[PDB]
Protein backbone atom coordinates (compact mmCIF):
# COMPACT_ATOMS: atom_id res chain seq x y z
CA UNK A 1 0.00 0.00 0.00
CA UNK A 2 1.28 3.46 -1.00
CA UNK A 3 0.06 6.44 1.03
CA UNK A 4 0.06 9.74 -0.90
CA UNK A 5 -0.76 12.82 1.17
CA UNK A 6 -1.97 16.18 -0.13
CA UNK A 7 -1.17 18.98 0.02
CA UNK A 8 2.60 18.92 0.44
CA UNK A 9 2.97 22.40 1.95
CA UNK A 10 0.12 24.40 3.48
CA UNK A 11 0.51 27.92 4.88
CA UNK A 12 -2.38 29.28 6.94
CA UNK A 13 -3.11 31.80 9.69
CA UNK A 14 -4.34 31.12 13.24
CA UNK A 15 -8.11 30.67 13.33
CA UNK A 16 -8.57 29.11 9.88
CA UNK A 17 -9.29 25.48 8.98
CA UNK A 18 -6.71 23.11 7.47
CA UNK A 19 -8.11 20.21 5.42
CA UNK A 20 -5.47 17.52 4.89
CA UNK A 21 -5.85 14.37 2.80
CA UNK A 22 -4.24 10.93 2.59
CA UNK A 23 -5.01 8.74 -0.43
CA UNK A 24 -3.96 5.08 -0.43
CA UNK A 25 -3.03 3.07 -3.51
CA UNK A 26 -5.47 0.34 -2.46
CA UNK A 27 -8.17 -0.13 0.16
CA UNK A 28 -7.10 -0.30 3.81
CA UNK A 29 -9.40 -3.21 4.69
CA UNK A 30 -8.06 -3.48 8.25
CA UNK A 31 -9.24 0.11 8.95
CA UNK A 32 -6.03 1.02 10.78
CA UNK A 33 -5.47 4.50 9.35
CA UNK A 34 -3.60 6.70 11.83
CA UNK A 35 -2.66 10.39 11.87
CA UNK A 36 0.44 11.83 13.55
CA UNK A 37 1.78 15.28 14.43
CA UNK A 38 5.53 15.99 14.46
CA UNK A 39 6.59 19.38 15.77
CA UNK A 40 10.15 20.37 14.76
CA UNK A 41 12.76 18.66 16.91
CA UNK A 42 10.33 16.19 18.51
CA UNK A 43 8.97 12.69 17.95
CA UNK A 44 5.67 12.03 16.15
CA UNK A 45 2.57 12.47 18.31
CA UNK A 46 -0.41 10.18 17.74
CA UNK A 47 -3.47 12.29 16.91
CA UNK A 48 -5.98 9.83 15.39
CA UNK A 49 -6.00 6.03 15.36
CA UNK A 50 -8.28 3.60 13.56
CA UNK A 51 -9.73 5.85 10.84
CA UNK A 52 -11.38 8.34 13.21
CA UNK A 53 -10.83 7.48 16.90
CA UNK A 54 -8.99 10.25 18.75
CA UNK A 55 -5.92 9.60 20.88
CA UNK A 56 -4.99 10.70 24.41
CA UNK A 57 -4.76 14.43 25.00
CA UNK A 58 -5.92 15.39 21.49
CA UNK A 59 -8.24 18.44 21.38
CA UNK A 60 -11.63 18.34 19.70
CA UNK A 61 -10.26 20.47 16.84
CA UNK A 62 -8.48 17.51 15.25
CA UNK A 63 -10.97 15.20 13.53
CA UNK A 64 -10.38 12.08 11.45
CA UNK A 65 -12.57 10.95 8.57
CA UNK A 66 -12.52 8.74 5.51
CA UNK A 67 -12.51 5.04 4.69
CA UNK A 68 -11.19 2.73 2.00
CA UNK A 69 -8.82 4.85 -0.09
CA UNK A 70 -9.74 8.48 0.75
CA UNK A 71 -8.89 9.79 4.22
CA UNK A 72 -9.08 13.39 5.46
CA UNK A 73 -7.74 15.13 8.57
CA UNK A 74 -9.74 18.25 9.46
CA UNK A 75 -8.26 20.72 11.96
CA UNK A 76 -11.08 23.15 12.79
CA UNK A 77 -9.44 26.16 14.47
CA UNK A 78 -5.69 26.55 13.99
CA UNK A 79 -3.35 27.72 16.75
CA UNK A 80 0.32 28.78 16.52
CA UNK A 81 1.12 25.57 18.43
CA UNK A 82 -0.13 23.51 15.45
CA UNK A 83 2.96 24.41 13.37
CA UNK A 84 4.13 20.88 12.55
CA UNK A 85 4.35 18.23 9.84
CA UNK A 86 1.48 15.73 9.76
CA UNK A 87 1.93 12.12 8.62
CA UNK A 88 -0.31 9.23 7.60
CA UNK A 89 0.17 5.59 8.58
CA UNK A 90 -1.66 2.32 7.91
CA UNK A 91 -1.34 -1.25 9.17
CA UNK A 92 -2.56 -4.55 7.79
CA UNK A 93 -0.97 -6.24 4.79
CA UNK A 94 2.06 -3.98 5.37
CA UNK A 95 3.24 -0.97 7.41
CA UNK A 96 3.54 2.16 5.25
CA UNK A 97 3.90 5.82 6.21
CA UNK A 98 2.71 8.78 4.18
CA UNK A 99 4.77 11.47 2.52
CA UNK A 100 3.92 14.13 5.09
CA UNK A 101 2.16 17.51 5.00
CA UNK A 102 4.10 20.46 6.42
CA UNK A 103 1.51 22.82 7.93
CA UNK A 104 2.95 26.30 8.50
CA UNK A 105 1.35 28.99 10.67
CA UNK A 106 2.04 32.55 9.52
CA UNK A 107 1.99 9.48 29.16
CA UNK A 108 2.63 7.17 32.12
CA UNK A 109 4.57 4.75 29.89
CA UNK A 110 7.95 6.21 28.93
CA UNK A 111 10.37 4.97 26.27
CA UNK A 112 13.91 6.30 26.72
CA UNK A 113 16.51 5.71 24.01
CA UNK A 114 20.27 5.35 24.41
CA UNK A 115 23.26 4.60 22.21
CA UNK A 116 26.01 6.19 20.13
CA UNK A 117 25.17 8.68 17.42
CA UNK A 118 28.28 8.26 15.26
CA UNK A 119 28.96 4.90 13.59
CA UNK A 120 31.78 4.17 11.17
CA UNK A 121 30.86 2.53 7.84
CA UNK A 122 30.77 -1.27 7.61
CA UNK A 123 30.22 -1.45 11.39
CA UNK A 124 27.26 -2.33 13.59
CA UNK A 125 24.76 0.27 14.81
CA UNK A 126 23.30 -0.48 18.26
CA UNK A 127 20.49 1.42 20.00
CA UNK A 128 18.62 0.50 23.18
CA UNK A 129 15.06 1.48 24.15
CA UNK A 130 14.28 1.33 27.88
CA UNK A 131 10.62 0.70 28.76
CA UNK A 132 8.98 1.91 31.97
CA UNK A 133 5.26 1.72 32.70
CA UNK A 134 4.60 -1.32 30.51
CA UNK A 135 6.15 -4.78 30.27
CA UNK A 136 8.36 -5.63 27.30
CA UNK A 137 6.78 -9.11 27.36
CA UNK A 138 3.23 -7.72 27.33
CA UNK A 139 0.66 -9.91 25.61
CA UNK A 140 -1.18 -6.97 24.03
CA UNK A 141 1.78 -4.89 22.85
CA UNK A 142 4.45 -4.72 20.15
CA UNK A 143 7.82 -2.95 20.21
CA UNK A 144 8.84 -1.43 16.87
CA UNK A 145 11.80 0.50 15.45
CA UNK A 146 11.33 3.36 12.98
CA UNK A 147 13.85 5.68 11.31
CA UNK A 148 13.26 9.05 9.65
CA UNK A 149 15.31 10.59 6.83
CA UNK A 150 14.40 13.25 4.24
CA UNK A 151 15.22 10.80 1.42
CA UNK A 152 12.74 8.08 2.48
CA UNK A 153 10.61 9.68 5.20
CA UNK A 154 9.29 7.62 8.10
CA UNK A 155 10.65 4.17 7.23
CA UNK A 156 9.55 1.32 9.51
CA UNK A 157 12.33 -1.17 10.25
CA UNK A 158 11.05 -4.03 12.39
CA UNK A 159 9.39 -5.16 15.59
CA UNK A 160 9.34 -7.81 18.29
CA UNK A 161 6.51 -8.97 20.54
CA UNK A 162 5.64 -11.77 22.96
CA UNK A 163 2.53 -13.95 22.90
CA UNK A 164 3.45 -17.50 23.98
CA UNK A 165 7.02 -17.09 22.70
CA UNK A 166 8.96 -14.33 20.91
CA UNK A 167 8.15 -13.44 17.31
CA UNK A 168 9.88 -11.26 14.72
CA UNK A 169 8.69 -9.08 11.85
CA UNK A 170 11.29 -7.27 9.74
CA UNK A 171 11.07 -5.06 6.66
CA UNK A 172 12.66 -6.58 3.57
CA UNK A 173 14.64 -3.39 2.95
CA UNK A 174 16.91 -4.00 5.96
CA UNK A 175 15.96 -7.59 6.79
CA UNK A 176 19.34 -8.89 5.58
CA UNK A 177 21.16 -7.11 8.44
CA UNK A 178 18.64 -6.11 11.12
CA UNK A 179 18.14 -7.67 14.55
CA UNK A 180 15.78 -6.67 17.38
CA UNK A 181 16.35 -8.50 20.67
CA UNK A 182 14.26 -7.93 23.82
CA UNK A 183 15.66 -8.04 27.35
CA UNK A 184 13.18 -9.08 30.04
CA UNK A 185 15.56 -8.60 32.99
CA UNK A 186 16.21 -4.95 32.10
CA UNK A 187 12.78 -4.41 30.47
CA UNK A 188 14.39 -3.28 27.21
CA UNK A 189 14.65 -4.12 23.53
CA UNK A 190 17.57 -3.11 21.33
CA UNK A 191 18.18 -2.55 17.62
CA UNK A 192 21.16 -3.87 15.64
CA UNK A 193 22.10 -2.90 12.08
CA UNK A 194 24.93 -5.14 10.84
CA UNK A 195 26.52 -3.45 7.80
CA UNK A 196 25.79 0.29 7.75
CA UNK A 197 26.25 2.70 4.84
CA UNK A 198 25.93 6.50 4.57
CA UNK A 199 22.38 5.77 3.42
CA UNK A 200 21.50 4.62 6.96
CA UNK A 201 22.11 8.11 8.40
CA UNK A 202 18.73 8.98 9.92
CA UNK A 203 16.89 9.60 13.20
CA UNK A 204 15.74 6.33 14.76
CA UNK A 205 12.69 5.93 17.00
CA UNK A 206 11.17 3.20 19.16
CA UNK A 207 7.41 3.13 19.70
CA UNK A 208 4.74 0.95 21.27
CA UNK A 209 1.83 -0.59 19.36
CA UNK A 210 -1.28 -1.76 21.22
CA UNK A 211 -3.41 -4.18 19.21
CA UNK A 212 -6.76 -2.81 20.43
CA UNK A 213 -5.62 0.78 19.75
CA UNK A 214 -5.78 0.53 15.96
CA UNK A 215 -2.28 -1.02 15.81
CA UNK A 216 -0.95 2.55 15.89
CA UNK A 217 2.25 3.88 17.46
CA UNK A 218 0.81 5.58 20.54
CA UNK A 219 3.93 6.20 22.66
CA UNK A 220 7.22 7.09 20.95
CA UNK A 221 10.78 7.43 22.23
CA UNK A 222 13.37 10.17 22.54
CA UNK A 223 14.84 10.02 19.04
CA UNK A 224 18.57 9.55 18.47
CA UNK A 225 20.45 10.89 15.45
CA UNK A 226 22.88 8.37 13.91
CA UNK A 227 25.44 9.55 11.35
CA UNK A 228 27.50 7.15 9.22
CA UNK A 229 30.73 9.01 8.45
CA UNK A 230 34.43 8.22 8.14
CA UNK B 1 -34.64 -2.33 37.71
CA UNK B 2 -32.18 -0.22 39.69
CA UNK B 3 -29.66 -3.08 39.73
CA UNK B 4 -29.42 -2.88 35.91
CA UNK B 5 -29.71 0.85 35.18
CA UNK B 6 -27.94 2.25 38.27
CA UNK B 7 -25.04 -0.21 37.98
CA UNK B 8 -21.60 0.99 39.04
CA UNK B 9 -19.82 -0.50 36.01
CA UNK B 10 -21.26 -1.91 32.79
CA UNK B 11 -19.93 -4.62 30.48
CA UNK B 12 -18.52 -4.39 26.97
CA UNK B 13 -20.53 -4.69 23.76
CA UNK B 14 -19.51 -8.24 22.84
CA UNK B 15 -19.72 -9.34 26.50
CA UNK B 16 -23.21 -7.94 27.10
CA UNK B 17 -24.72 -9.15 30.37
CA UNK B 18 -28.19 -10.69 30.63
CA UNK B 19 -30.31 -10.36 33.78
CA UNK B 20 -33.22 -12.79 34.13
CA UNK B 21 -35.83 -10.84 36.10
CA UNK B 22 -38.50 -13.20 37.46
CA UNK B 23 -41.11 -12.99 40.23
CA UNK B 24 -41.03 -9.19 40.34
CA UNK B 25 -43.38 -6.24 40.79
CA UNK B 26 -42.69 -4.54 37.46
CA UNK B 27 -43.28 -0.77 37.39
CA UNK B 28 -42.68 -0.13 33.69
CA UNK B 29 -43.52 3.58 34.16
CA UNK B 30 -40.99 4.17 36.95
CA UNK B 31 -38.36 5.39 34.45
CA UNK B 32 -40.52 6.95 31.72
CA UNK B 33 -40.86 10.04 33.92
CA UNK B 34 -37.04 10.18 34.14
CA UNK B 35 -36.03 12.78 31.54
CA UNK B 36 -32.41 11.54 31.72
CA UNK B 37 -33.06 9.15 28.80
CA UNK B 38 -32.01 10.47 25.39
CA UNK B 39 -33.08 7.39 23.40
CA UNK B 40 -36.24 5.44 24.26
CA UNK B 41 -37.95 3.42 21.50
CA UNK B 42 -40.33 0.53 22.11
CA UNK B 43 -41.07 -1.83 19.22
CA UNK B 44 -43.29 -4.79 20.09
CA UNK B 45 -45.75 -3.20 22.53
CA UNK B 46 -47.19 0.20 23.40
CA UNK B 47 -45.30 1.89 26.27
CA UNK B 48 -48.17 3.39 28.25
CA UNK B 49 -50.23 0.16 28.22
CA UNK B 50 -47.58 -2.06 29.82
CA UNK B 51 -48.96 -1.57 33.35
CA UNK B 52 -39.90 -13.66 32.01
CA UNK B 53 -38.31 -10.27 31.33
CA UNK B 54 -34.62 -9.97 30.42
CA UNK B 55 -32.42 -6.87 30.63
CA UNK B 56 -29.33 -6.65 28.41
CA UNK B 57 -26.76 -4.07 29.53
CA UNK B 58 -23.73 -2.79 27.61
CA UNK B 59 -21.94 0.41 26.61
CA UNK B 60 -21.57 1.48 22.98
CA UNK B 61 -20.55 4.64 21.11
CA UNK B 62 -22.79 7.58 20.27
CA UNK B 63 -23.31 6.64 16.62
CA UNK B 64 -23.88 2.95 17.42
CA UNK B 65 -27.22 3.65 19.14
CA UNK B 66 -29.04 3.51 15.79
CA UNK B 67 -27.81 -0.07 15.21
CA UNK B 68 -29.62 -1.65 18.18
CA UNK B 69 -32.91 -2.14 16.29
CA UNK B 70 -34.52 -4.83 14.09
CA UNK B 71 -33.10 -5.01 10.59
CA UNK B 72 -30.04 -2.81 11.15
CA UNK B 73 -26.63 -3.26 9.52
CA UNK B 74 -23.35 -2.16 11.05
CA UNK B 75 -20.32 -3.17 13.07
CA UNK B 76 -22.28 -3.54 16.32
CA UNK B 77 -25.46 -4.88 14.69
CA UNK B 78 -23.64 -7.67 12.81
CA UNK B 79 -20.66 -8.65 14.99
CA UNK B 80 -21.62 -7.67 18.57
CA UNK B 81 -25.35 -7.52 19.43
CA UNK B 82 -28.11 -8.20 16.90
CA UNK B 83 -31.85 -7.84 17.52
CA UNK B 84 -34.52 -10.05 15.91
CA UNK B 85 -36.98 -8.62 13.42
CA UNK B 86 -40.02 -9.76 15.45
CA UNK B 87 -38.70 -8.03 18.57
CA UNK B 88 -41.12 -7.38 21.45
CA UNK B 89 -39.67 -4.91 23.94
CA UNK B 90 -37.99 -1.55 24.39
CA UNK B 91 -34.52 -0.06 23.94
CA UNK B 92 -33.32 2.48 26.53
CA UNK B 93 -30.12 4.49 26.16
CA UNK B 94 -28.56 7.56 27.77
CA UNK B 95 -25.29 9.47 27.68
CA UNK B 96 -22.70 8.47 30.30
CA UNK B 97 -19.69 10.57 29.33
CA UNK B 98 -19.32 11.78 32.94
CA UNK B 99 -18.82 8.19 34.17
CA UNK B 100 -17.16 5.90 31.59
CA UNK B 101 -14.46 8.33 30.44
CA UNK B 102 -11.10 8.62 32.18
CA UNK B 103 -9.00 11.76 31.88
CA UNK B 104 -6.26 9.79 30.10
CA UNK B 105 -8.48 7.54 27.98
CA UNK B 106 -10.90 4.80 29.04
CA UNK B 107 -9.75 1.85 26.94
CA UNK B 108 -11.58 -0.68 29.14
CA UNK B 109 -14.61 -0.85 26.82
CA UNK B 110 -14.11 -2.98 23.71
CA UNK B 111 -16.09 -4.02 20.65
CA UNK B 112 -15.83 -6.61 17.88
CA UNK B 113 -15.32 -5.59 14.25
CA UNK B 114 -13.81 -8.81 12.82
CA UNK B 115 -15.98 -11.91 12.41
CA UNK B 116 -16.34 -14.34 9.51
CA UNK B 117 -20.11 -14.64 10.03
CA UNK B 118 -22.92 -12.34 11.14
CA UNK B 119 -24.30 -12.94 14.61
CA UNK B 120 -27.72 -14.47 15.17
CA UNK B 121 -30.31 -12.59 17.26
CA UNK B 122 -29.48 -12.70 20.98
CA UNK B 123 -26.12 -14.37 20.33
CA UNK B 124 -23.06 -13.72 22.51
CA UNK B 125 -19.51 -14.20 21.20
CA UNK B 126 -16.59 -13.86 23.63
CA UNK B 127 -14.16 -15.45 21.19
CA UNK B 128 -10.59 -14.11 21.32
CA UNK B 129 -9.57 -16.11 18.24
CA UNK B 130 -7.23 -14.16 15.97
CA UNK B 131 -9.11 -13.10 12.85
CA UNK B 132 -7.57 -14.26 9.55
CA UNK B 133 -7.99 -11.61 6.86
CA UNK B 134 -5.37 -12.74 4.33
CA UNK B 135 -4.86 -16.04 2.53
CA UNK B 136 -2.20 -17.72 4.69
CA UNK B 137 -3.44 -19.10 8.03
CA UNK B 138 -2.56 -17.43 11.32
CA UNK B 139 -2.43 -20.46 13.68
CA UNK B 140 -3.18 -18.41 16.79
CA UNK B 141 -0.32 -15.95 16.18
CA UNK B 142 -1.11 -12.36 15.22
CA UNK B 143 0.84 -10.32 12.69
CA UNK B 144 0.45 -9.15 9.11
CA UNK B 145 -3.05 -10.05 7.84
CA UNK B 146 -3.69 -11.60 11.30
CA UNK B 147 -5.45 -9.00 13.44
CA UNK B 148 -7.00 -9.06 16.90
CA UNK B 149 -10.80 -9.47 16.70
CA UNK B 150 -11.56 -6.84 19.37
CA UNK B 151 -10.96 -3.10 19.22
CA UNK B 152 -10.95 -0.45 21.94
CA UNK B 153 -13.36 2.47 22.15
CA UNK B 154 -11.62 5.80 22.66
CA UNK B 155 -13.82 7.42 25.32
CA UNK B 156 -12.23 10.70 26.45
CA UNK B 157 -14.04 13.78 27.82
CA UNK B 158 -12.91 15.84 24.79
CA UNK B 159 -14.47 13.52 22.20
CA UNK B 160 -17.43 14.46 20.06
CA UNK B 161 -20.99 13.55 20.98
CA UNK B 162 -20.97 10.82 18.33
CA UNK B 163 -17.89 9.27 19.97
CA UNK B 164 -19.12 9.42 23.61
CA UNK B 165 -20.18 6.41 25.72
CA UNK B 166 -23.87 5.53 25.86
CA UNK B 167 -25.23 2.98 28.33
CA UNK B 168 -27.93 0.88 26.64
CA UNK B 169 -30.46 -1.28 28.49
CA UNK B 170 -32.50 -3.52 26.17
CA UNK B 171 -35.66 -4.92 27.77
CA UNK B 172 -37.06 -8.10 26.18
CA UNK B 173 -40.60 -9.08 27.19
CA UNK B 174 -40.65 -12.80 26.41
CA UNK B 175 -47.76 -14.54 34.63
CA UNK B 176 -44.70 -14.30 36.87
CA UNK B 177 -44.10 -10.62 35.95
CA UNK B 178 -46.72 -7.90 35.51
Amino acid sequence: IVLTQSPGTLSLSPGERATLSCRASQSVSSTFLAWYQQKPGQAPRLLIYGASYMATGIPDRFSGSGSGTDFTLTISRLEPEDFAVYYCQQYGSSLTFGGGTKLEIKSQVQLQQSGPGLVKPSQTLSLTCSISGDSVSSNSAAWNWIRQSPSRGLEWLGRTYYRSKWYNDYAGTVKSRIAINPDTSKNQFSLHLNSVTPEDTAVYFCARVISVAGYAFDIWGQGTMVTVSS
Amino acid sequence: FGEVFNATRFASVYAWNRKRISNCVADYSVLYNSASFSTFKCYGVSPTKLNNVYADSFVIRGDEVRQIAPGQTGKIADYNYKLPDDFTGCVIAWNSNNLDSKVGGNYNYLYRLFRKSNLKPFERDISTEIYQAGSTPCNGVEGFNCYFPLQSYGFQPTNGVGYQPYRVVVLSFEATVC
